[PDB]
């Protein structure tokens, strides 16, 4: 069996150098043609190539990222590595090693050369936000007017944060959207709930652990 | 370089149906192409490898065809794990280019969203900042759009947006859109319009409020 | 520029 597992910080600051390390097993960078690479996917958007290294050294890079890239291999330890020199928040994104198949070979020879068209196995993936922000709680405010409403966790850091209605009674007609990271570098998010304009009081437990951030609100119209 | 273009981005399915994905090159890629199918939280899963062979592990009703610059996709019985995204993937050449991705969502009827419109706090004011925020509540497609107006005037690089992941109950998605402004700014203004267009809607809907009236 | 193989 193959795995592949990625590893590195999940913040890094603009300007800064962001390392990545890929471990696998099941597979040997000595291997015939077979070849370690890296492709990234920012939150809600499709897959970006970056870069891929084989068992024979030779590299290649993704040309628009080319100037900020590096990758290389250590044979011994199972280890590919992927260096980006000064990140911008745009690089904040899930960074995937995978593995690609070498051509087949049989005694000597490649008989097969239709198994390198893929990566067929990848890592779970790592995380990286690139943020100057330092940890950060939230300002709570209220969304006020089938009846809508809510709360408005604004500029907080880093992720995560739970929110909650009613302590947890109220679970029925809500609606916690992703965050989106500012362009401050803080995150902001909104909860709310549909009811019936005819109702019971409205709270939000709203609590960011990082900044041990915790804040109760009622909502009223 | 090397354009992906995938059809079609949106596709609505129900259990048991047929579904094709198609996968366009903008130059020949010979059979250099690969498909893969992305669970939300999970990483991309290998289907299909040099466009039409069948990845050991991987459910035979995953098929895919093509060479050259038309690839398609096909998912004979449609199954609960495959509401996801799919990717194609070309390694013809270098960059080894992704396509735009297609996503398979649940279908059910058309559902407009319920739009409502929220002007900032007073108590975010006071902070120096106004956030204008935008709800499309249970609305169905996942496609909509959302334009803000102040005073008329479009708004543009102001504002964020975020989707719900499709209800597991309701098949909907729900969006949020901020506006957000300096006070200062926010206090120049007196209409904040949030028009809303979306395939249930036979027009664009528009809320507002008057900054003031009370 | 193609692909190794």
């Amino acid at each position: 069996r193959i795995t592949l597992k990625e590893s590195g910080p999940p913040l890094v600051k603009p300007t800064q150098t962001l390392t990545l390390t890929c471990s696998f097993s099941g597979f040997s960078l000595s291997d015939f043609g077979v070849g370690v690479g890296w492709i990234r996917q920012p939150p809600g958007k499709a897959l970006e190539w970056l870069a891929i290294i084989y068992s024979d050294d030779d590299k290649r890079y993704s040309p628009s990222l080319n100037t900020r890239l590096t990758i290389t291999k250590d044979t011994s330890k199972n280890q590919v590595v992927l260096v980006m020199t000064r990140v911008s928040p745009v690089d904040t994104a899930t960074y995937f090693c995978a593995h690609r198949r070498g051509p087949t070979t049989l005694f000597g020879v490649p008989i097969a050369r239709g198994p390198v068209n893929a990566m067929d196995v990848w890592g779970q993936g790592i995380t990286v936000t690139i943020s100057s922000t330092s940890t950060k709680g939230p300002s709570v405010f209220p969304l006020a007017p089938t009846a809508a409403l809510g709360c408005l966790v604004k500029d907080y850091f880093p992720e995560p944060v739970t929110v909650s209605w009613n302590s947890g009674a109220l679970t029925s007609g809500v609606h916690t959207f992703p965050a989106v990271l500012q362009s401050s570098g803080l995150y902001s998010l909104s909860s709310v709930v549909t009811v019936p304009s005819s109702s019971q009081t409205y709270t939000c437990n709203v609590n960011h652990k990082p900044s041990n951030t915790k804040v109760d609100k009622r909502v009223e119209p | 370089a090397l354009q992906l273009t995938q059809s079609p981005s949106s596709l609505s399915a129900s259990v048991g149906d047929r579904i094709t994905i198609t996968c366009r090159a903008s130059q020949g890629v010979t059979s250099a192409l690969a498909w893969y199918r992305q669970k939300p939280g999970s990483p991309p899963q290998l289907l299909i490898y040099d466009a039409s062979s069948l990845e050991s592990g991987v459910p035979s009703r995953f098929s895919g065809s093509g060479s050259g610059t038309e690839f398609t996709l096909t998912i004979s019985t449609l199954r609960p794990e495959d509401f996801a995204t799919y990717y194609c993937q070309q390694l013809h050449f270098y960059p080894h280019t992704f396509g735009g991705g297609t996503r398979v969502d649940v279908r059910r009827t058309v559902a407009a969203p319920s739009v409502f419109i929220f002007p900032p706090s007073d108590e975010q004011l006071k902070s120096g900042t106004a956030s204008v925020v935008c709800l499309l509540n249970n609305f169905y497609p996942r496609e909509a759009k959302v334009q803000w107006k102040v005073d008329n005037a479009l708004q543009s690089g102001n504002s964020q947006e975020s989707v719900t992941e499709q209800d597991s109950k309701d098949s909907t998605y729900s969006l949020s859109s901020t506006l957000t402004l300096s006070k200062a700014d926010y206090e120049k203004h007196k209409v904040y319009e949030c028009e809303v267009t979306h395939q249930g809607l036979s027009s664009p809907v528009t809320k507002s409020f008057n900054r003031g009236e009370c | 520029e193609l692909d190794k193989w």
